[PDB]
Formats: C-alpha cells, structure tokens, sequence
C-alpha cells in the first residue's frame, strides 16, 4: 500500500487540527501561538502533538538553521516511530520588552497534495514587575552629624525574571548608601536591602 | 523612637498624590468594553448624607509623588 | 556671513505682524510685506508664505526680542536663496555656510557679530533645523530649482 | 525604488522613509506598531497624491480615522497597538508636515 502525509496535530489544550490541512495552513487562519505574560528566563512552555500514521523511516527539517536566543524546541533530532506520538516542546525566552514573533516551517518531502507546515509563535514580556516595600523610607527623629542609621526594606520580583540590577542613589554628599550596590534576584524571589544614612547636614 | 532624643517619638505620614492637575477627572468606568470582547493578555436620588463609599483606592504600587508631613 | 538684522523686515513691518494676533490676518500681512502674489495662482509663493507664517506662529509660541525676529527672518530668506541658488545637491555647503553665519550672531565680537542671543535658543535651533529642512531639502529643491 | 540619482520622486520617497526609519528607532514602537505607522504614512501618501485637487481636510480625517483604528481595541476592525501617549504622538505626526508640506508633495507627485 502507498501512503501520503497528513498533518494531524493536537494543541496543549487537546484541540484537534483539521485533517488534510485546510485550517492549519490557511493564510488568514494560520494558528497563532500567542503567549500570556512570559518573563526572560522561564520560557513559555507549550506542548504541540504531531500524529504519525505510517512506519516510514524518514527525517524532518524545522526551518524558521534552528532558531536561537528567543526560541527553543525539544527534541531537535530523532526519527519517530510508527503510530507514535511526537511531542514537541516549545520554549520562548524573550530578550527585550517588545513582543517577539517567530515563524516555524516544518518541511515535509514525501511528495497540492501536501505542502510544508508553518507555525506562528508570539510572546510578550512584562517590562518590570518589581515592587518595593516601603516605597518611601523616612528616619523619624533627629540624627546628629556623624551618626548613621540603617533600615531594611523588602523587594520582590513577582515574575520569572532573575535579572541583575543596580542601585544608584542621588546623594550630593554620600549621605545615603545602599547594600548591596548590585544584586541578582531570582524568579519570584524577594530580597532584603539595607539603606544606611550617614547624614550630618542641619 | 528618636535615636538621639530620649523619650521623644517622631511621627511621619505618607500619602500618594496626583502627578498632574487635581481637576483632571477620571471616568467612572476605565473601559466600557464587554468583559469578554476585550483581547485578553440603584438607591434613590437621596441628596442627603449618602455615605460616599470610598472604594479603598487601588494600592498605588510606587506612586510618583508622596505627600509628607 | 553677516548680521541680518532689519534686513528684510524692519521694526514697522514687525509691529504690523505683531498687531495681527490671528493666523489668517498675519498670513495676509506677510503676503503684503513679502510682495508675494495670491497663494491661489502660484504654489511657490504659497509655500513661502506658509513657511514664514508658521515660523512666526511658533516663534510666538516661545518668545524673544524683536531684533532677533528680524535676524531670524532675514537668515531664513538668505539660506533659502542659497539652497535654491543652484540645482545641484548642495546640502552640506549651505550647512557649513550658515554654521559660519551663526557665530556672526551668537558670540559677541563686533562688527562681524553681536550678542543678541542665548546658548539655549541656539541649541534649540540646531535641533529644529537639522530636524526638518535638510530632511525636506529635496522637496524645496524640486520646486525652486531649474 | 530606482536609484535616487535618476528620479527625484523616488529620492523624495526614499528620504521620507529613511527619516521614517531613523526617527522611530528610539522611544519605541514594536515592529508591529512600526509597520502599522509605516503603512500609515505610505497609505496617506497615496491618498494625498490620488487627486491633483486639494484634499488636505479629507486626508486629515482619513489619517485620524485609521489612527484610531490603530489606537483603539476592537477586533477585527481596530487593534490596541499603540499607547495613548504614542497615539497622540502619531496624531502629531501627519499633522505636522504632511499637511503643510502637502503643497510640496502635491507639486511633486501630481503629474
């Protein structure tokens, strides 16, 4: 018996894709994998399923080779098995605030009768979800010259962003210092910073 | 407590303010768009003392001006 | 590069322009002063009138002294003539020409210059100038050059 | 476009789009809002040069309509692509040469 290649794909939510691709590869209705708030380290993890109906020992080519930096696909090699479910891991790690888009082309060369399959991937990155408590710190009382006072305030980054950061103080007399000057938060990690005030101006 | 004054206690008040004209109004509904058509990312005219139920003002996470006393 | 004060518009014409508080009346006064014809018969005169009129409008928006008014108007007219004096692409030569002309007004050394002006206003021009016209240089080139 | 040296119209168009690319390269439109405003300028160029008769107000209203189509969220006819500061700025664009240099482009691109 002679066989063809039919694109039978399943979303992460179990939504099937139309046989003999008519909705999967329509230019107006190209399936658009848009992402919810995704940060820069924990990639946008989505699973797509590709169905096989033959035992052919053939390879496949993923064109956009493979995308680097902002997109990662798992696995990248391996010839599938007959009647086996080929799961593909899509990882989206944006590099900037602007929302990124990528086009993935699955080249299939078995032979309308059938053409290459195209993927649209889009994902947005939140600029900063860093919150400070208290956003204003005041030293109640009268500090004499040469007297230092330190207070601890707590910062959390409710996002998947262990982004390094710097702490710059507008001080004309080196009155106020903060430790650490530089630091690396972790995803959803909350950090305690100490601010020291060594002022002496009347 | 004051680090220098014995027994004295200094009290500080923080209040967010308006970055621009106070007379710039804000509409009752920030958006009039159907809760689902958005692209996801009663009592009588009692002119008397009807309590203005100030909805706890949305917690301004880092407001741009803090009034201090 | 010379002092262009009270060269094309004198104090009387400027006072006439000042009494014209509205855009349309001031456009009429500028057309009367520049000896330009009706804007509806020639597009070149219309373009020149619109340029000078809007120029006066934004100069109203900021605010300065009258000798500055006449200096800026005469310098605009002179550099427009220089830009349209030849049909060949001449952006950088007019660039450097009026670069030299600035110092004849921005720094105090008579008789080649006079300190009528401030650094902030200058840099404001460096800004607005290199923003617009040498970008739109080809637009006026296609119109006012043979 | 052909070489800018052989046709002044292509030179003017290339300069317009070159100042398009060089300006917007900071404060930040994403490539989406980018191509949006970019086709905005091209489309209103075509609309303004569509007739030799003066159509400043009509093209102005057309630009503002398409502006609010790119500033308001209502699919499939309008997309929340630009911000309010950005959308007022976009309004500030086409106002502020393409209806005063409108005579220059009118002389150039109306046979």
């Amino acid at each position: 018996t002679g066989q063809l290649v039919a694109l039978d794909l399943i979303h992460i939510s179990g939504g099937k894709n139309e046989p003999d691709p008519g909705e999967l590869k329509d230019l107006t209705a190209q399936y658009f994998i848009r992402f919810e708030p995704e940060n820069v380290q924990s990639t946008a993890k989505k699973q797509l399923i590709i169905r096989n109906a033959t035992h052919v020992e053939l390879a496949f080519h993923w064109q956009i080779p493979d995308r680097e930096t902002a997109f990662s696909i798992i696995p990248e090699k391996g010839i599938l098995e007959s009647h086996s479910d080929q799961e593909f891991i899509l990882s989206f790690s944006p590099y900037k605030l602007k929302c990124f888009h990528s086009v993935l082309q699955m080249v299939l060369e078995a032979v309308d009768d059938m053409i290459v399959l195209e993927i649209e991937v889009k994902g947005l990155a939140e600029p900063f979800q860093v919150l400070l408590e208290p956003y204003a710190l005041i030293i109640p009382g009268e500090n004499y010259i040469g007297i230092t006072v330190k207070k601890d305030f707590k910062m959390w980054n409710n996002s998947k962003s262990p982004i390094r950061y710097m702490w710059g103080k507008i001080s004309h007399c080196h009155i106020i210092e903060v430790e650490p000057c530089t630091g690396v938060i972790e995803p959803n990690e909350v950090g305690d910073f100490e601010l020291n005030l060594t002022g002496g101006v009347p | 407590p004051v680090q220098e004054y014995p027994g004295a206690l200094s009290i500080t008040v923080l209040r967010p303010f308006h970055e621009a004209s106070q007379w710039i109004m804000k509409k009752e509904l920030d958006t009039i768009v159907p809760p689902n058509l958005q692209s996801r990312s009663w009592k009588g005219l009692s002119i008397g003392s009807k309590q203005l139920t100030n909805i706890p003002a949305p917690i301004l996470e880092g407001p741009k001006v803090l009034q201090m006393r | 590069p010379r002092i262009c004060m009270w060269k094309y518009l004198d104090i009387h014409s400027m006072h006439r322009l000042e009494k014209a508080a509205t855009v349309e009346k001031m456009r009429e006064v500028l057309a009367e002063l520049l000896e330009l014809g009706f804007p509806e018969q020639s597009l070149r005169d219309a373009i020149i009138l619109d340029l000078f009129s809007h120029a006066l409008i934004f100069c109203r928006q900021q605010g300065f002294s009258p000798e500055q008014t006449s200096a800026a108007c005469a310098m605009l007219q002179d550099l427009h003539k220089a830009c349209v004096a030849t049909p060949l692409g001449n952006v950088e030569e007019c660039y450097r020409y009026f670069t030299s002309v600035l110092f004849c007004h921005g720094i105090r050394r008579p008789p080649f210059s006079i300190d009528l002006f401030k650094e902030e206003q200058l840099l404001a021009l460096a800004d607005y100038v290199v923003n617009t016209y040498f970008r739109h240089f080809k637009l006026y080139k296609y119109v006012f050059t043979p």
